[PDB]
C-alpha cells in the first residue's frame, strides 16, 4: 500500500556542503519517519527518529523536519566518517515495516578518462570450450561510463554483466569491468571485437579493436 | 456531587455503620469500582479504600467495603473518637469524561453535658462614640452549639439589622464558646433606653439588660 | 380440491412452496343455495364475513349482478358496494342506505323480442363517498335459456390490511345441479384499497318480469334457474405445485387427513410405503399475537454518538443503556457511518430480539485499527488495548471524524497502549502508568535505557491519508443473561388470548402454542423455564404478571401406515403413546397392540410374513 | 514521598492566579498528576489532570478553557493557572497523585494528596485595624472574678494570632473565629477570667501582630471609673 | 550497552528447511517487539517478519506462509524457522529490537545462500598486456563466496583492483582482478596471483606472460 520513494540515489558533495536528501510517502504520516546509516560491511544504526528527534550518541549534525509528506535528512557539516547509505522507514498501525530506496553519499573526484585496455582471452581457455573476453575501465568519474560492446560493428545486447569495485580510501579511484561469456563456436565465428565507452571527459569516444588474428 | 450520599448519618461506640453511596448507571452501574475517601476537618483527604477489596498500608482492618449492582458500601467495625470525618465515593464517569466524588455524609459521634446558657452583655466604652459607629457584643459562654438564636430588642421593637451568628469555637475543656455583634450608630445610641440579648436554648430562656444612662 | 389461488406474485418454476394464509378447507360443508321458477325461492340471506368467502357460482342467463359488503348497512358506517348493470361495472364505496331486499329488475316485452334492465333498486342514497371507479361501457345478452347452467365462476375475496383481493376465473361447465369438481387456478384481478372493516355481506340477484306474470310489483315476477354456493376461507397450511407455465394445477392438503398430512412434510404428490410421524390432533393456527414490555422511553443514544468529547483509547468509557427501547433504523440510515460487520446478530433481526443489558463504548482510532477491533485480530490494539471474546455479540459502529480531532498541528490528545508483558483479557481496560522495562536490571521509574513510557501519542495531522484519519469508535455489546429483560426493540403490544392454538411472540421468540393458566411459582430473576426435552413451556408476561405454560397443538409421534398411492387411497393409522378422544377420528376395527392402538386396519388370527413393521412384534399387510 | 504547595493566596474578582504544588523526597515519577478543589459545605470537584512525563492536560467539562494546568517535569512542580475569578472560587485546592492497577474497573484512585491551598476572593483592599480596650463594669464583678479583653475591627483577614503579656498568660485566654457581615467585614473576640485582686497592682495589654500589613500596635487596658 | 549475537546463516539446498538463533544480551526478548529486517545484497532494507512482547506475531505478504517465530525463554534466544526457501531468500538477516515504529538496537548479520549447485574449484586464466600497462588473473566458475586474491604472495598492494564477486546465469560467481604496472619492467619482474578459498581447497600459482605470437 505504501511505496516509500527517494529522489536522489547518489549525490556527491564537498566537506562545506548539504546533500539535501530528500524521501517521498504514498500517503500521508505525520513526523513518523527514522533514517539509518548503513556503512558498508557493517550494521546499519539509527540516526534520528519521528522525524523531528535524535537518538542519543548520533552527532548533532543530522536533522529532519517534515510534516506530512516531504522529509528531509540535511547535514549542516559533512564528515569523511559518516560516508554510507540512508533510508526511510515507516510502520503501519501493526509493525510492517517498509524501508525506502538507498541514496549514497560520494567524495568529488576529477573526471579523467575511462582507460580502455582490451584483453583478449589466452590459448588456455581455448581447451576448456568457453572463451571469456573482457575489457577494463579505470579512473573514470563519475558513474556514468557506458560499457557497450561492438562485435563486427553491430550491437549487442544481454551478454556482459558489469562489475564494479568500492571506493578507495586513497583518492576515491572508480573501476569497472565487464565480463562477456560465449561459446567456443561462436568465438571462431566472429572476427572483430570491441568495447566502446562515453563520458564527459572524453570529447570523442575511444574505442580500441583487435583481431583474433595477431601475434 | 451527582454521587448519592445521605447529609448526616448517626453511630455509637460499639455498633456497626453502614453508608450506601448510589449513583447513575453511566458511572456507579456500570464496570467502574469505587474509591473511599476520608477528610479530616483540618486535614487532606487520603485514600482509605481502592478496589473495593483491597487496603492500602496504614488503614485499620476495622474499614471495609464492598460493591454490588448500582450500588457501594462502607462497612466500620467500631466507630472511635477520630472517625468523625467526612466521607465521599469517588467513580470514573462516562459522560462527564472524568472523575468525580460523592455528595459527601456526616458522621458525628459526640457528646457534651450541655447546661443552662450563661450570657453577659457589653456595651462600647466611651472612646467608641467618637468612631462614628456603635457595635453591640453579646458575649455567650457555657452553653452547647445547638440553639443559637440571638434575638435583640429595645424594650419597643425587635431589632432585625445588623444581627448575625458566628460558629463557635472548641475550648480546652469540651466547651464551645461564641457571639454576635449588632452594628449601630452613636446618633441613634442615647435616643432608646436600655438594650439587651436574647438567647434561647432548649426553652431557657434568660434576660440581660443594660443601661447607657 | 377447489379455490386455490396465487398467494405471492414471485414467479416459481419447478419448485414447491409452503404458505399460510386464509385458504378454502377441502371437501368442507359448504352452503346450497337453490332459485328455481318451477318453488320461487329467492334467497338473498345475510351471513357473515368470518375471514373470507369463497363464491362458487353457475350461471346460465347472468342473474348474478353484483354484491354488497359493509358492516351495519344501514348509512351507518362505510360500505363496499360492486354491481353489473347491463351497461358497465360500477365500484363505488359510500354510506348507502340499503333496502331490505335489493334487487335488480329486467323486463321483457311481448311485442319485441328483446331484454332491457328496468328497474335498479338497491340503495336510496348515498352522501359520502371515497372510492369510485366505472368500467368501460359494454353490451349484454341477458336473455334466458331453456338449457342447463354452462358458465361457471369462482370468486374468492380476502380483506388484510384494508385491502380487497378478488380472485376470478371462468370455466365451462355442463351439469344439472352439483358442483363441478376440478382443478382451476384463480388469477388475481384487480386489489382495492378500501380500508374499511367488513363483518357480513349480501348477494345480489336479478328479478324477470314480462306479461306472464300478473299482479303488482311485490308480486308479478319470476325467479328463473339459478344456483350459487358460498365457502369460508380457514387459515391452513398447503403445498402448490407451479409448472414451467406457472399456472397451478393440483395442489395436497396439510390439515384435511393424515394421509393429506404425509403429503406435506415429504413435499411431494406420490406417497410410498412406510412410517411417517405426521401429527396427532393438529389445529391450524387462525392468528397472530405479540407481547412486548410497555416502556415507551428513547434510548439515549444521541449522548453516545454525539458527545463533545472522546475518551482516550485505553481509558474508553463505557455507558450502560437501559430501561428503554433502542431503534436501529435511525442510526442505520444516517448515510454517515463506515463500519457495519457484525457477528451474531442481524440489522433485520436487530428490531425483534433483545437482551438483558446493552453497553456502549467510545473511542477513536484509525481505521487500519478500525479494522483491528473484531474479536479475531492481533496487534498493538487488539491484544493490548482492547479485547473481545470469540462468542461476542453484537457489533462496533465507526465514522469519518476528520472536521474533529484535529488541529492546525498534530493534535496529541489521544494516547493508546505500546507496551505489556502479557495478554490483555476480553472486555478488560488497563489504565497503568508504571515505567515499563525490559532489562534485566529494575527500573525506579526513571527514563534511561530500556525504561520508556507505555502510552504512546498520537499525531492526528490532517494532512495524513484515508487509513491514518482518527475515526470516531461506538461499540456496543450485547449481553443476554437469564434475567428479565429492562430493554427491547420498537414493537406493537396486543391482546391475550387464551385456550387457543396461536402464534405467540414474547420477548423476542416467537412459535406456536396454547395460552393456558399455570399454577407454577416461578423465581424473581427468571423469565423462562423448560421441561427434559429443552422446550419452551412457560412465560412470565410482564405485562399482565401472570404464568402462561406453552401446550402444544400436536406432540405428533402417530404412526401412519399407506400399503402406496398407486394401489388405493385408504390408509392404516397407529398411534404409539395413545393406550386404547385424541384422535383424528374414531373411525372402526380399532385394534391395541403393546406398541400401540391401531385403527383403520383389520386384525386377523392367522401369522404370515412381516410386509411393514409396525412394531412389537405386529405386522400388517394389504391383502383382499 | 509527600506534595507540598503554596500558602494562602488573596486574589480580586476577576485577577488570574498561579499556584504550585512540589515534590519532596522524590518526584512525580511516571503517575499522572491531578487536580482536586474542596468548596465549604459542597463536595470535591475535579478540574483536571497532568500527565508529567509528556505534558498533557485533561479538563472537566464544567471547567471550560479558562484554566490551564502544567507542569515541568525537571523540577517536579505542577501548576493550577486560572483566569477570570469568581466570588463563589473560595475553595481549597489540592494536588492529588493517581495510582492505576489492571482490572475491570479501571477507575483512578488518588493515593497520594497534597496539602491545600486556600485561596480566597475578596473586593475589599487592606486598611489598618483598630483595637479599643473593654473594661468590666460594677455591676458584672459580682463575684471575685472578672471578664475584660481586646477585640479587632477592620481587620481584612480573620487569622490573627492574639498573645496576652506577649504569652505569658496561657490559662484562662480563648480565642473566638470571625463572621460574615453585611459589607465583607470580619470581627472576632476575646475575654480571659482574672481575679479582681491583681486590678490595682497588674495591668492587662493586648499585642496584635499583622504579618501583610506590618504593623504592631500596642495599647492599654484601664477599669472603668464611673462603674 | 546492548548486543545482538547472530547464528546458523549458511549453505542450503533451494525448498530446504534452515533454522536461525539470534542471541540477545542487555534485554529481554519476551519483553519488547523484536523485528527481522533482511537487505538484498546490493539492494535496500525489507522488512520480512516482527514479534511482539506476547504471543503475536506479523510477517509480510512475500513471506506470510513458510514462517514461524517462536522465542524462548529459557536461554534468551530467539528462533526463525523457515520451512521452505526460494532462490530470492538470499540475503544478510538482522534480528533487531524496536521502540514501536523504529528500530535503536541492531545486530550482525548471517549470510543465508540458496543454489543448486556445489562446491567447485576456480579456474584461472590469465589477461595478456597489450603491447602503463595493466596485467591479471580472471577467475572464472568457482563457488561459493569468498575468494581472495594475493600478488606476488603479498608483495604488491599498489594498484590492486579487486572486484567483487558477480553471479551469472549458470549460478557460478566470477572475479576479475587487475594490477596497473610499468611497462618498462614487463620483462624484468615476474607476477604470479595466488587464488585460493576454504570451500575446496584449492590453491594453484600460475604466472601471466606478456602477449606472445601466435
Ligand atoms: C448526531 O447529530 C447529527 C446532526 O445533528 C444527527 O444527524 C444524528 O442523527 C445524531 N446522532 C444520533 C444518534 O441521533
Amino acid at each position: 500500500d505504501i511505496q516509500m520513494t527517494q529522489s536522489p540515489s547518489s549525490v556527491s558533495a564537498s566537506v562545506g556542503d548539504r546533500v539535501t536528501i530528500t524521501c517521498r510517502a504514498s500517503q500521508g504520516i505525520g513526523s513518523w519517519l527514522a533514517w539509518y546509516q548503513q556503512k558498508p560491511g557493517k550494521a546499519p544504526q539509527l540516526l534520528i527518529y519521528a522525524a523531528s528527534t535524535l537518538q542519543s550518541g548520533v552527532p548533532p549534525r543530522f536533522s529532519g523536519s517534515g510534516s506530512g509528506t516531504d522529509f528531509t535528512l540535511t547535514i549542516t557539516s559533512l564528515q569523511p566518517e559518516d560516508f554510507a547509505s540512508y533510508y526511510c522507514q515507516q510502520a503501519n498501525s501493526v509493525l510492517a515495516l517498509t524501508f525506502g530506496g538507498g541514496t549514497k553519499v560520494e567524495i568529488k573526484r576529477t573526471v579523467a578518462a575511462p582507460s580502455v585496455f582490451i584483453f583478449p582471452p589466452s590459448d588456455e581457455q581455448l581447451k576448456s570450450g568457453t572463451a571469456s573476453v573482457v575489457c577494463l575501465l579505470n579512473n573514470f568519474y563519475p558513474r556514468e561510463a557506458k560499457v557497450q560492446w561492438k562485435v563486427d560493428n553491430a550491437l549487442q545486447s544481454g551478454n556482459s554483466q558489469e562489475s564494479v569495485t568500492e571506493q578507495d580510501s586513497k583518492d576515491s579511484t572508480y573501476s569497472l569491468s565487464s565480463t562477456l561469456t560465449l561459446s567456443k563456436a561462436d568465438y571462431e565465428k566472429h572476427k572483430v571485437y570491441a568495447c566502446e565507452v562515453t563520458h564527459q571527459g572524453l570529447s570523442s569516444p575511444v574505442t580500441k579493436s583487435f583481431n583474433r588474428g595477431e601475434c | 456531587s451527582v454521587l448519592t450520599q445521605p447529609p448526616s448519618v448517626s453511630g455509637a461506640p460499639g455498633q456497626r455503620v453502614t453508608i450506601s453511596c448510589t449513583g447513575s448507571s453511566s458511572n456507579i452501574g456500570a464496570g467502574y469500582d469505587v474509591h473511599w475517601y476520608q477528610q479530616l476537618p483540618g486535614t487532606a483527604p487520603k485514600l482509605l479504600i481502592y478496589g473495593n477489596s483491597n487496603r492500602p498500608s496504614g488503614v485499620p482492618d476495622r474499614f471495609s467495603g464492598s460493591k454490588s449492582g448500582t450500588s457501594a458500601s462502607l462497612a466500620i467495625t467500631g466507630l472511635q473518637a477520630e472517625d468523625e470525618a467526612d466521607y465521599y465515593c469517588q467513580s470514573y464517569d462516562s459522560s462527564l469524561s472524568g472523575s468525580v466524588f460523592g455528595g459527601g455524609t456526616k458522621l458525628t459521634v459526640l457528646g457534651q453535658p450541655k447546661a443552662a446558657p450563661s450570657v453577659t452583655l457589653f456595651p462600647p466604652s466611651s472612646e467608641e462614640l467618637q468612631a462614628n459607629k456603635a457595635t453591640l457584643v453579646c458575649l455567650i459562654s457555657d452553653f452547647y452549639p445547638g440553639a443559637v438564636t440571638v434575638a435583640w430588642k429595645a424594650d419597643s421593637s425587635p431589632v432585625k439589622a445588623g444581627v448575625e451568628t458566628t460558629t463557635p469555637s472548641k475550648q480546652s475543656n469540651n466547651k464551645y464558646a461564641a457571639s454576635s455583634y449588632l452594628s449601630l450608630t452613636p446618633e441613634q445610641w442615647k435616643s432608646h433606653r436600655s438594650y439587651s440579648c436574647q438567647v434561647t436554648h432548649e426553652g431557657s430562656t434568660v434576660e440581660k439588660t443594660v443601661a447607657p444612662t | 380440491t377447489r379455490g386455490v389461488y396465487y398467494p405471492d406474485k414471485v414467479f416459481r418454476s419447478s419448485v414447491l412452496h409452503s404458505t399460510q394464509d386464509l385458504f378454502l378447507p377441502f371437501f368442507s360443508n359448504v352452503t346450497w343455495f337453490h332459485a328455481i321458477h318451477v318453488t320461487k325461492r329467492f334467497d338473498n340471506p345475510v351471513l357473515p364475513f368470518n375471514d373470507g368467502v369463497y363464491f362458487a357460482s353457475t350461471e346460465k342467463s347472468n342473474i348474478i349482478r353484483g354484491w354488497i359488503f359493509g358492516t351495519t348497512l344501514d348509512s351507518k358506517t362505510q360500505s363496499l358496494l360492486i354491481v353489473n348493470n347491463a351497461t358497465n361495472v360500477v365500484i363505488k364505496v359510500c354510506e348507502f342506505q340499503f333496502c331490505n331486499d335489493p334487487f335488480l329488475g329486467v323486463y321483457y316485452h311481448k311485442n319485441n323480442k328483446s331484454w332491457m334492465e328496468s328497474e335498479f333498486r338497491v340503495y336510496s342514497s348515498a352522501n359520502n363517498c371515497t372510492f369510485e371507479y366505472v368500467s368501460q361501457p359494454f353490451l349484454m345478452d341477458l336473455e334466458g335459456k331453456q338449457g342447463n347452467f354452462k358458465n361457471l365462476r369462482e370468486f374468492v375475496f380476502k380483506n388484510i390490511d384494508g385491502y380487497f383481493k378478488i380472485y376470478s376465473k371462468h370455466t365451462p361447465i355442463n351439469l344439472v345441479r352439483d358442483l363441478p369438481q376440478g382443478f382451476s387456478a384463480l388469477e388475481p384481478l384487480v386489489d382495492l384499497p378500501i380500508g374499511i372493516n367488513i363483518t357480513r355481506f349480501q348477494t345480489l340477484l336479478a328479478l324477470h318480469r314480462s306479461y306472464l306474470t300478473p299482479g303488482d310489483s311485490s308480486s308479478g315476477w319470476t325467479a328463473g334457474a339459478a344456483a350459487y354456493y358460498v365457502g369460508y376461507l380457514q387459515p391452513r397450511t398447503f403445498l402448490l405445485k407451479y409448472n414451467e407455465n406457472g399456472t397451478i394445477t393440483d395442489a395436497v392438503d396439510c390439515a384435511l387427513d393424515p394421509l393429506s398430512e404425509t403429503k406435506c412434510t415429504l413435499k411431494s404428490f406420490t406417497v410410498e410405503k412406510g412410517i411417517y410421524q405426521t401429527s396427532n390432533f393438529r389445529v391450524q393456527p387462525t392468528e397472530s399475537i405479540v407481547r412486548f414490555p410497555n416502556i415507551t422511553n428513547l434510548c439515549p443514544f444521541g449522548e453516545v454518538f454525539n458527545a463533545t468529547r472522546f475518551a482516550s483509547v485505553y481509558a474508553w468509557n463505557r455507558k450502560r443503556i437501559s430501561n428503554c427501547v433502542a431503534d436501529y433504523s435511525v442510526l442505520y440510515n444516517s448515510a454517515s457511518f463506515s463500519t457495519f460487520k457484525c457477528y451474531g446478530v442481524s440489522p433485520t433481526k436487530l428490531n425483534d430480539l433483545c437482551f438483558t443489558n446493552v453497553y456502549a463504548d467510545s473511542f477513536v482510532i484509525r481505521g487500519d485499527e478500525v479494522r483491528q477491533i473484531a474479536p479475531g485480530q492481533t496487534g498493538k490494539i487488539a491484544d493490548y488495548n482492547y479485547k473481545l471474546p470469540d462468542d461476542f455479540t453484537g457489533c462496533v459502529i465507526a465514522w469519518n471524524s476528520n472536521n474533529l480531532d484535529s488541529k492546525v498541528g498534530g493534535n496529541y490528545n489521544y494516547l493508546y497502549r505500546l507496551f505489556r508483558k502479557s495478554n490483555l483479557k476480553p472486555f478488560e481496560r488497563d489504565i497503568s502508568t508504571e515505567i515499563y522495562q525490559a532489562g534485566s536490571t529494575p527500573c525506579n521509574g526513571v527514563e534511561g535505557f530500556n525504561c520508556y513510557f507505555p502510552l504512546q501519542s498520537y499525531g492526528f495531522q490532517p494532512t495524513n491519508g484515508v487509513g491514518y484519519q482518527p475515526y470516531r469508535v461506538v461499540v456496543l455489546s450485547f449481553e443476554l443473561l437469564h434475567a428479565p429483560a429492562t430493554v427491547c426493540g420498537p414493537k406493537k403490544s396486543t391482546n391475550l388470548v387464551k385456550n387457543k392454538c396461536v402464534n405467540f411472540n414474547f420477548n423476542g421468540l416467537t412459535g406456536t402454542g396454547v395460552l393456558t393458566e399455570s399454577n407454577k411459582k416461578f423465581l424473581p430473576f427468571q423469565q423462562f423455564g423448560r421441561d427434559i426435552a429443552d422446550t419452551t413451556d412457560a412465560v412470565r408476561d410482564p405485562q399482565t404478571l401472570e404464568i402462561l405454560d406453552i401446550t402444544p397443538c400436536s406432540f405428533g409421534g402417530v404412526s401412519v401406515i399407506t400399503p402406496g398411492t398407486n394401489t388405493s387411497n385408504q390408509v392404516a393409522v397407529l398411534y404409539q403413546d395413545v393406550n386404547c378422544w385424541r384422535v383424528y377420528s374414531t373411525g372402526s376395527n380399532v385394534f391395541q397392540t403393546r406398541a400401540g392402538c391401531l385403527i383403520g386396519a383389520e386384525h386377523v388370527n392367522n401369522s404370515y410374513e412381516c410386509d411393514i413393521p409396525i412394531g412389537a412384534g405386529i405386522c400388517a399387510s394389504y391383502q383382499t | 514521598v509527600q506534595l507540598v504547595e503554596s500558602g494562602a493566596e488573596v486574589k480580586k474578582p476577576g485577577s488570574s492566579v498561579k499556584v504550585s504544588c512540589k515534590a519532596s523526597g522524590g518526584t512525580f515519577s511516571s503517575y499522572a498528576i491531578s487536580w482536586v478543589r474542596q468548596a465549604p459545605g459542597q463536595g470535591l470537584e475535579w478540574m483536571g489532570g497532568i500527565i508529567p512525563i509528556l505534558g498533557i492536560a485533561n479538563y472537566a467539562q464544567k471547567f471550560q478553557g479558562r484554566v490551564t494546568i502544567t507542569a515541568d517535569k525537571s523540577t517536579s512542580t505542577a501548576y493550577m493557572e486560572l483566569s477570570s475569578l469568581r466570588s463563589e472560587d473560595t475553595a481549597v485546592y489540592y494536588c492529588a497523585r493517581e495510582n492505576g492497577y489492571s482490572g475491570y474497573g479501571a477507575a483512578a484512585n488518588f493515593d497520594l494528596w497534597g496539602r491545600g491551598t486556600l485561596v480566597t476572593v475578596s473586593s475589599a483592599s487592606t486598611k489598618g485595624p483598630s483595637v479599643f480596650p473593654l473594661a468590666p463594669s460594677s455591676k458584672s464583678t459580682s463575684g471575685g472574678t472578672a471578664a475584660l479583653g481586646c477585640l479587632v475591627k477592620d481587620y481584612f483577614p480573620e487569622p490573627v494570632t492574639v498573645s496576652w503579656n506577649s504569652g505569658a498568660l496561657t490559662s484562662g485566654v480563648h480565642t473566638f473565629p470571625a463572621v460574615l457581615q453585611s459589607s465583607g467585614l470580619y470581627s472576632l473576640s476575646s475575654v480571659v477570667t482574672v481575679p479582681s485582686s491583681s486590678l490595682g497592682t497588674q495591668t492587662y495589654i493586648c499585642n496584635v501582630n499583622h504579618k501583610p500589613s506590618n504593623t504592631k500596635v500596642d495599647k492599654k487596658v484601664e477599669p472603668k471609673s464611673c462603674d
